Order: C-alpha cells, then sequence, then structure tokens
C-alpha cells in the first residue's frame, strides 16, 4: 500500500494530473500520515540491504516527491527530511543509484537544487574514511571505482558551474561546504580511468555527420569483405557456443535462423547487416583519420580474430573515440524513442567518459576487433599522452589553482591600479574576485588540511596513510606558496577583509612541503622565486628595523607569523641545512642582524613588537644551519657560506672573509652566558633590562640544544664525520649554567607585578631544563620552593585572620588577599613546568636510591597542596588566572610533555608522591591508616601525632600477611635503606606526612 | 594520542583475565610473571 500509492503520487506529479483534487489529497494523505512515519522509523531503516531492492526504489519516490510539484513548502520540508533523516541511516552502499540521479541536477545550480547540494555533503561529511582510505569503513567498505569517479565528476561540475555563474551569497555559502565535503571524501592521488577531458554539454549525445560527406570507395575490397567477415565470426561465435548453424526459421535456435553455409547462404541478409560497418567505417574516415593500404595484395573463419592482445596506446585511444562514438549514437537512437514520454532517463545514458568498463567492455571489444583487423592487414591510420601523475586528482586540483592565481594577481592588479587612482566600484572581474576571496580560499584551506599528509610524505619515508606526493607535485605546491607570497608581499592592504584567510592559508601552505626536495634538483624557477622571497623578507625586516630605529601593516599581520611559522617547520622536519644556504644564508643571516640590533631602541613599538621578534629569532636559532657565534670553528662545518664558498666567490658574495664583521652587534655564545649570568646575579629585572631577557635568552635555550647533540659532549655516531672539530663545543655545563642563570632570575623578579613574560620564558626554558645534572635540586629547587611556601603560608595567614574577622573591612581585605593569591597563582604556575621536567627526568634514580633532598622536597610540595587544598581562595585564583591567560593550555602542554586544577596535584602529589611514599617502611602502614582516621575526625598535627605515640603498638606484623613478607624483605633489601629509620620520631614524622599527603588529596577528590 | 596514561578502561572482569604473549617468525622474548621480585626488574618505579 505505503509504496504503490507514492509511486502513484509520483506518476501524477505531472502538471497535467498535479491541478487534480483527489491528487492534492494524495499529497496531503502521504505528507500527513506515510512521511512522518518513515521519518520516525529512518533509525530502524539502517541496513536493509537485503531489502535494498525497495529501499533503492523507495529512495527514487522520495526523491521525486520531494521533485513533485504542486506541493506546499510545508510539505516539500516534510519530505527533505524525510530524505535527509533517512540517508543519515542507511549504508553508502545503496545511495550510488540516488547519487548517480543526483548526479543530473546538482550541477545545474537551479533554486530546487540547493537541497541535493545538502544531502550530497551530509553524506560525504558522515562517510569520510569510506572514500579516502582503501581499508574498508567498518562493514559498509570500500569506495567503488564508479563511485570515485561520480564523486570527481560532481565535484569539477560544481567548481565549473559556480565559478561561471555570478555571486550570489545565498548559493556561495551554501555549496562551498559541499565543495569542502567532496574535496575532503576524494583521495587526493584518485586516477580515473578516463581522464580525458571532453569538455562538452538534459545528455543529448550529438552524432556525428557522416551521411553528407561522400564515402571514398578505394578500400571497397577490404570494407565488404570486413562487412561479411562480421557475420562470419559471429557464425564462429556460435560455434564457440557450441550451437549449429540453423537454416529456417525458428524461436528455439538462439542462433541466426538464416545462418547457412556460403553455398546455400542467401545475400538477402548479406547485403542488410554490411550497414552498421559502412556506418563505422564512415565515421571513422569523417574524423580527421587518414588510412593508407600498406599491403597490396589478396562454414567457419579460419583465421581467428580476437582482442585479448595489446596495442599501441594512441591507436588504442582512437579505437577508444570510435567506441565512445558507438555508445553516443545508441544514446541518440535510444533518446529519440525515450523522449516521447518527458519524464525519465535510460539507466545508461551517460556520456563515454563517465560510464564504467563492464557496461563500456561491448563497444570497447568491438572497436579492438576492428582495430585487429585493420592491424594483422595492415592499414595505417593516421591523424593526450597524459600519464598516472597528470591523471591524479592533485595535480588537476593543483593546475586549477594555478590557473585561478594568475587570473587572481591579474584582477588585483587591476584592482590596485583602480584604486590608487580615485575610486572604481564596478570592477570588469568582480564575479572572479568574489569567488576567489569567498569560496576558493577555504576550497584550497580545507583540502589541504585534510590532505597534508599525503604531500608531506616522500617514497622513502611513507608518512601517514598515503604514500607519497611525486616530486613534480611537491614542486607545484612550492611555487604555489610562493606565488601567494608574492601576491601578499604587496597587496596585503587590499582585501582586508579576507586577509585573515590568506594568512591562514599561508600557514597551512608553509607545512606540507618537502623544501629539500624543493631545493635538491628541483625547478630552477621555483626554486628563483623561493630564494627571492627569503630576499624580499629580509629587506622588508629590515626596513621596519630602520623604521623603528605598506611594510609596517605588511610585516606585522602576514610576515612575522607565517614565516615564524616557516622556520618552526624547517626545524620540525630538519629543512635548515637544505634551504637556509648560499642566498638563503646570507638573508637570513641579514634578518639576525637587523632583529637583534633593536636592542637600542626602546621605543613604545619596540616594546610591544619584542616579543614576536622574540619568537622570530627563537625560530632562527632553531632552524638555523650553522653556528652564528662561537665562529673561530666555523670552517669545520659544511653548510657554513666560507665552506661552501670558494674565496672569490664569498667575495662576489659579500664575504669580508672575516665571519665576526657582519655581525659584531651579537657577542660570542660565551660572552651570552657572562651577561646573562650577571644580569641573574644582579638581579636585574624586566623593566631594568627588557631586551635581553626577551632577546638573548631565545637564543641560548634553542641555540644548545640544537647544536649540543652535534656538539663534543654527545658523541657522533660517525667517528670520520666527526674527525673535525664540532663547529659548536658546547657542553653539558653550558646548558646548566643557562638554567641556573635563567632560575637566578626568576628567583630575583617574583614580587614584579605583571610580569607576563614569565610564562613565556618558562615556555622556552620547559626543553631546555631537562637532561639536567642532579645536583640542581640542592643548587636551586628546594630554597625556591621553600621561600614560595613561606610567602603562600604568609598570604594564607592573612586570609584565614581576615575571615576569622567580620566585616565590610575584612570584605576588602579579602579581596586584596584575592588579588594577592591571584599573583601567587601566577609565580607558581610560572615556576611548576621547569619542576616538572625536573622530577620526572629525576625520579627513577631517587626511587632506586633515596634522596633526603628528594624527600624535602616531597615535604614541600605537600605543605604547598594542603594550602591549596584548605584555602578556597586559592582555587579561586587559580581558576581566574587559568581563563584570564588561557594557563590550561600551557598545563596541557606540560602535562603531555611530562584539568584545569591538576598542575596543584601533578607536581605535589602525584609524579613526586612515591617520594614521599617510600619513606614508610610497608610495616607502618596500620599507623597511617590510624592517623588517616584522625584527620576524618579533625585532628591537628600535634594531635595526630600524640595518637601515633600512643598507638605506636598498632603497628603490622611482618609474620601477619606474606604480602608484608615480601614488602619489608623489598623496603630492606633497598641499597639506601637502613635501620636508623625505626627510631619512634622518625616513624611518627613520616607517618602524619603521608597521611596528611593521602586525607588531603581524597579531600580535594571529594569534599 | 589523547594523552591518557591508561591504555585502556572500563574493562568488564567478567570470566579473568590471563598474561599472554605472541611473537612472530624468527623473534625470541624473555617473559617474567613476578614469581621472584629480585629478578623482577622495574618494579619498584611503577608497579610496587
Amino acid at each position: 500500500g505505503f509504496l504503490p500509492d507514492m509511486r502513484a503520487a509520483a506518476s501524477l506529479d505531472t502538471a497535467t494530473f498535479s491541478t487534480t483534487e483527489m491528487a492534492l489529497a494524495l499529497n496531503r494523505y502521504l505528507c500527513l500520515a506515510v512521511l512522518p512515519l518513515i521519518t520516525k522509523c529512518a533509525p530502524l531503516f539502517a541496513g536493509t540491504e537485503h531489502r535494498a531492492i525497495m529501499v533503492d526504489s523507495m529512495l527514487h519516490t522520495v526523491y521525486r516527491l520531494s521533485r513533485g510539484r504542486s506541493l506546499t513548502k510545508a510539505q516539500r520540508d516534510v519530505i527533505e527530511d524525510c530524505l535527509m533523516a533517512l540517508c543519515r541511516y542507511i549504508r553508502p552502499s545503496m545511495l550510488q543509484h540516488l547519487l548517480r540521479r543526483l548526479v543530473f541536477d546538482v550541477p545545474i545550480l537551479n533554486e530546487f537544487a540547493k537541497m541535493p547540494l545538502k544531502l550530497l555533503t551530509n553524506h560525504y561529511e558522515r562517510c569520510w574514511k569510506y572514500y579516502c582510505l582503501p581499508t574498508g569503513w567498518a562493514n559498509f567498505g570500500v569506495t567503488s571505482e564508479e563511485e570515485l569517479h561520480l564523486t570527481r565528476k560532481l565535484f569539477w561540475g560544481i567548481f565549473d558551474s559556480l565559478a561561471h555563474k555570478k555571486y550570489d551569497q545565498e548559493l556561495y555559502r551554501m555549496a562551498m561546504p559541499c565543495l569542502c565535503a567532496i574535496a575532503g571524501a576524494l583521495p587526493p592521488d584518485y586516477v580515473d580511468a578516463s581522464y580525458s577531458s571532453k569538455a562538452e554539454k538534459n545528455f543529448d549525445p550529438r552524432p556525428v555527420e557522416t551521411l553528407n560527406v561522400i564515402i571514398p570507395e578505394k578500400l571497397d575490397s577490404f570494407i565488404n569483405k570486413f562487412a561479411e567477415y562480421t557475420h562470419e565470426k559471429w557464425a564462429f561465435d556460435k560455434i564457440q557456443n557450441n550451437w549449429s548453424y540453423g537454416e529456417n526459421v525458428d524461436e528455439e535456435l538462439k542462433t541466426h535462423p538464416m545462418l547457412r553455409p556460403y553455398k546455400t547462404f542467401s545475400e538477402k541478409d548479406k547485403e542488410i547487416y554490411r550497414w552498421p560497418i559502412k556506418e563505422s567505417l564512415k565515421a571513422m574516415i569523417a574524423w580527421e583519420w587518414t588510412i593508407e593500404k600498406a599491403r597490396e595484395g589478396e562454414y567457419n573463419p579460419q583465421p581467428p580474430d580476437l582482442s585479448g592482445v595489446t596495442l599501441s596506446r594512441e591507436l588504442q585511444a582512437m579505437a577508444e573515440q570510435l567506441a565512445e562514438n558507438y555508445h553516443n549514437t545508441w544514446g541518440r537512437k535510444k533518446k529519440q524513442e525515450l523522449e516521447a514520454k518527458g519524464g525519465g532517463t535510460h539507466p545508461l545514458l551517460v556520456p563515454y567518459d563517465t560510464l564504467t568498463a563492464k557496461e563500456k567492455a561491448r563497444d570497447r571489444e568491438k572497436a579492438q576487433e576492428l582495430l585487429k583487423f585493420l592491424q594483422m592487414n595492415g592499414y595505417a591510420v593516421t591523424r593526450l599522452d597524459t600519464s598516472s601523475i597528470e591523471k591524479r586528482f592533485a595535480f588537476g586540483f593543483l593546475q586549477q589553482l594555478l590557473r585561478w592565481m594568475d587570473i587572481s594577481q591579474e584582477f588585483i592588479a587591476h584592482l590596485e591600479a583602480v584604486v590608487s587612482s580615485g575610486r572604481v566600484e564596478k570592477s570588469p572581474h568582480e564575479q572572479e574576485i568574489k569567488f576567489f576571496a569567498k569560496i576558493l580560499l577555504p576550497l584550497i584551506n580545507q583540502y589541504f588540511t585534510n590532505h597534508c599528509l599525503y604531500f608531506l610524505s616522500t617514497p622513502a619515508k611513507v608518512l601517514g596513510s598515503g604514500g607519497h606526493a611525486s616530486n613534480k607535485e611537491k614542486e607545484m605546491i612550492t611555487s604555489l606558496f610562493c606565488k601567494l607570497a608574492a601576491l601578499v608581499r604587496h597587496r596585503v592592504s587590499l582585501f582586508g577583509t579576507d586577509a585573515p584567510a590568506v594568512v591562514n592559508c599561508l600557514h597551512i601552505l608553509a607545512r606540507s612541503l618537502d623544501a629539500r626536495t624543493v631545493m635538491k634538483s628541483g625547478p630552477e624557477i621555483v626554486k628563483a622565486g623561493l630564494r627571492s622571497f627569503f630576499e624580499s623578507a629580509s629587506e622588508d625586516i629590515e626596513k621596519m628595523v630602520e623604521n623603528l630605529r605598506q611594510n609596517l601593516t605588511y610585516t606585522t599581520v602576514a610576515l612575522l607569523p607565517v614565516l615564524t611559522t616557516l622556520f618552526q617547520h624547517i626545524a620540525q622536519h630538519q629543512f635548515g641545512d637544505d634551504v637556509i644556504l648560499d642566498d638563503v644564508q646570507v638573508s637570513c643571516y641579514r634578518t639576525l642582524c637587523s632583529i637583534y640590533s633593536l636592542g637600542t631602541t626602546k621605543n613604545t613599538y619596540v616594546e610591544k613588537l619584542r616579543p614576536a621578534l622574540g619568537e622570530c629569532l627563537a625560530r632562527l636559532a632553531a632552524a638555523m644551519p650553522v653556528a652564528f657565534l662561537e665562529p673561530q670553528l666555523n670552517e669545520y662545518n659544511a653548510c657554513s657560506v666560507y665552506t661552501t664558498k670558494s674565496p672569490r666567490e664569498r667575495a662576489i658574495l659579500g664575504l669580508p672573509n672575516s665571519v665576526e664583521e657582519m655581525c659584531p652587534d651579537i657577542p660570542v655564545l660565551d660572552r651570552l652566558m657572562a651577561d646573562i649570568g650577571g644580569l641573574a646575579e644582579s638581579g636585574a629585572r624586566y623593566t631594568e633590562m627588557p631586551h635581553v631577557i626577551e632577546i638573548t635568552l631565545p637564543m641560548l635555550c634553542s641555540y644548545l640544544p640544537r647544536w649540543w647533540e652535534r656538539g663534543p659532549e654527545a658523541p657522533p655516531p660517525a667517528l670520520p664525520a666527526g674527525a673535525p672539530p664540532p663547529c659548536t663545543a658546547v657542553t653539558s655545563d653550558h646548558l646548566n649554567s643557562l638554567l641556573g642563570n635563567i632560575l637566578r632570575i626568576i628567583v630575583n623578579n617574583l614580587g614584579i607585578d605583571e610580569a607576563t613574560w614569565m610564562k613565556r620564558l618558562a615556555v622556552f626554558a620547559q626543553p631546555i631544563v631537562s637532561r639536567a645534572r642532579p645536583e640542581l635540586l640542592h643548587s636551586h629547587f628546594i630554597p625556591t620552593i621553600g621561600r614560595l611556601r613561606k610567602r603562600a603560608g604568609k598570604v594564607v595567614a592573612e586570609e584565614e585572620q581576615l575571615r576569622l574577622e567580620a566585616k565590610a573591612e575584612a570584605e576588602e581585605g579579602e579581596l586584596l588577599v584575592r588579588d594577592e593569591f591571584s599573583v601567587l597563582c601566577r609565580d607558581l604556575y610560572a615556576l611548576y613546568p621547569l619542576l616538572i621536567r625536573y622530577v620526572d627526568n629525576n625520579r627513577a634514580h631517587w626511587l632506586t636510591e633515596p634522596n633526603a633532598n628528594a624527600e624535602e622536597l616531597f615535604r614541600m610540595v605537600g605543605e604547598i597542596f594542603i594550602y591549596w587544598s584548605k584555602s578556597h581562595n586559592f582555587k579561586r585564583e587559580e581558576q581566574n588566572f587559568v581563563v584570564q591567560n588561557e594557563i590550561n593550555n600551557m598545563s596541557f602542554l606540560t602535562a603531555d610533555s611530562k584539568s584545569v586544577q591538576t598542575s596543584l596535584i601533578v607536581a605535589t602529589l602525584k609524579k613526586m608522591l612515591p617520594i614521599g611514599l617510600n619513606m614508610c617502611a610497608p610495616t607502618d602502614q596500620d599507623l597511617i591508616m590510624l592517623a588517616k582516621t584522625r584527620y576524618a575526625l579533625k585532628d591537628t598535627d600535634e594531635e595526630v601525632r600524640e595518637f601515633l605515640q600512643n598507638n605506636l603498638h598498632l603497628q603490622g606484623k611482618v609474620e601477619g600477611s606474606p604480602s608484608l613478607r615480601w614488602q619489608m624483605a623489598l623496603y630492606r633489601g633497598l641499597p639506601g635503606r637502613e635501620e636508623d629509620a625505626d627510631d619512634p620520631e622518625k616513624i611518627v614524622r613520616r607517618v602524619q606526612e603521608v597521611s596528611a599527603v593521602l586525607y588531603h588529596l581524597e579531600q580535594t577528590e571529594h569534599p | 594520542d589523547s594523552g591518557s596514561e591508561t591504555a585502556f578502561r572500563e574493562i568488564e572482569i567478567g570470566d579473568g583475565f590471563l598474561p599472554v604473549c605472541s611473537l612472530g617468525p624468527g623473534q625470541v622474548g624473555h617473559l617474567n610473571l613476578g614469581q621472584d621480585v629480585s629478578s623482577l626488574r622495574f618494579f619498584a618505579i611503577c608497579g610496587l
């Protein structure tokens, strides 16, 4: 009933019957009773693969009901909601027919064509792994070749249609997500078999006009021979099918009813079966294919005609074009009869380059058989070369981006010309500008975001699911990057609204780039353009430093972030040696001198921009492949310009044959250490000297790690390579001093309000604090944390006094101590990450051999955690500091490189907890639990000590349990453990400390 | 990838659990269930 009646409604859809009273009655009946039930049962509609047959027709009729006319907007909404909810809970397997029927209406981009794109984008957003990953997505499986071809064609259809159509805000806004979803779903390296672009065109296949032109008959000896040979080979097919040739008409004989031997074969069928051969040959000669007879000679066919042998690619392509002619002629003659109804279309009425091979097989076999018949006899016919790399989706997409990029550079040059001279509003290419701005940039952004891994992978190193990208793709990507860099170089001021999109796209394209293979044997044009990119960037940085003493907005908005990310990517992928060399080396060195020359400047602009320059020069030091400092041994380094160039080539490059002379502003690395140590000893504040802290500390923290492994401290794996003295002679003592200096600075500057760069200095020192000497604990960890705990206890005492007093003055003081707790939170969050690194690095050694300093630090952090747990002010100010400065991000970074409040427990009672847990004997756990019970009764520290003294005999016995047996065995087997810990005083101290730690930790978990 | 310390979680107890190890061709490995803490290494780091 349901499906037959909705068949009936879809049939009555016709405009002649659309206005029928009971037709509207059927429409109301469906949209009010049947369709809502289908939407409700849609979650259960899942699976049904077995019954997919009806499901298919049911999908078709729901789509046709949505396509019906004489329907209210509410009814249309009901049908569209049914379609959406249905397709949400349907396996992508049976959706191929729906998508194929939709291909007719997807690229029309009419008013009614919006809902199809919404359904398509929802479907491809749901099924992402089904298409990109060759691995089957769940039990749904993997995409078919026809499905991938269809989504490719749909993507290109929307691209071209929306490019040619005039800008519409609604259409662009709603259709761009669909294109993004298709781009994400389609694998970058898809290679469709029929990559040739017909570039034509409902579906009306135009045949080839060949009857008007006169058909040459100089090869009739071949034309008639092949015309009869087709029927003879048909008889050969019959005998291979194991059926004899029949003489008279008979329905039981599927073989030709009058198939008779040539002695008794009537010519009436022979003179009528030749017409298809005539048509094929006439069309073949109608196209630009001249045929010459190279040779001169001449009931079952003795010579066999087959099609399983190989043949020349271009000649087979011509045969493929002739098979396309076969199919389109068949389609024309079928649609001549089919067009009488005006509704629906034949399932195979698709372009030849679009149809799959299984339905292509008949025409392909016919063309190949005719071609073999030509080939063996020796008929020479004469009048593209597309490789698989070109057939890749990424190649065509990148070519389209380059094309629209040159168009974009043209119309933005026109825009600059017209804005410079007056103001011209109606630009001749306004549609192009709006397309490129609104949809093109998000498209490339999303596509490169979802396929960053594919382009970045190399043939040797398969990085990601995709194998690799071709070197030619890897160079056109770099060409595109440098070209958009050239555009933003000047035209940053223009399209300021879209400038954030431009800089985001620049950031994305800075990644997924193998600059190593760009430079090595890369295209000269691309290499020269990118080298000129660094040269222009360096000269721009020089312009800004001279101005500090349009470029200003260009640098700050785009160049510094994007190119800073550039050095970050270079350092991450070890591109420094390959990218930074020769003129690139000179440019970045000039940038270094310019960025360091701003130390004398102390104006508001340089003060506010100094952190950005600090990040930039930290990235310079990270990605910079020569020891700019300690330059006496720069000759040994191969990457140095002096080593790469002969003395004459250095002279022509501008090298004065003295490495120290280009940048005497930056002293030697050793000097740096001396200056930073002296400033730390004198306690220079952030305001007293901003330049050193903001600039030279990034130099140290990025210089020392990168060149430490290749330095003397870490022996090189290749002794012959390391035989020359290292260009950098830093040892472990260098880093240690650096860390100590940094810490000395941190402990000296702690009362400075609004010391915001403390956290960024902690971030930069977070990598360098590791690989640290063990003595650094007793050097600069217990004293600093003890001073911090004194300060915290003082503020907690003020809070306790201010809460025990009750007045408006008490509330105002509570606000004041809330501010004090906030600055305490700032200082403690600044100090903790380095502590985390240190305790993680030294935890195993401390567990293996006990350390009294480590135990004291455990007590210290435990007391701090007690203060934080008891003080609600501390918790609320920690919340405020976290939300204000986004220190939750920094806390998560520290956590993953080892909650918002977890910074107070990982540094006190989670990482270092075993240190304090191991002091107590395994047989003192009874005292520990009893002390915890005292805390549950809320007994003070002295009082719980009293009960430990009274109930010292409540301790466990080694004989009591086998668990205690082996636990006590291990405890006495620990090498550093001694019998002096048996003192009751030590026992009660450790039991009280551990019990308070556990009690307050569980109170923090649950009040 | 998300940073969770535990490889798995919320695992139902059910029938129980047993130690298990599987080795490919040409691969050798030592299994120490923990019969003696003296031979058990890295126990005091995390397990103990």
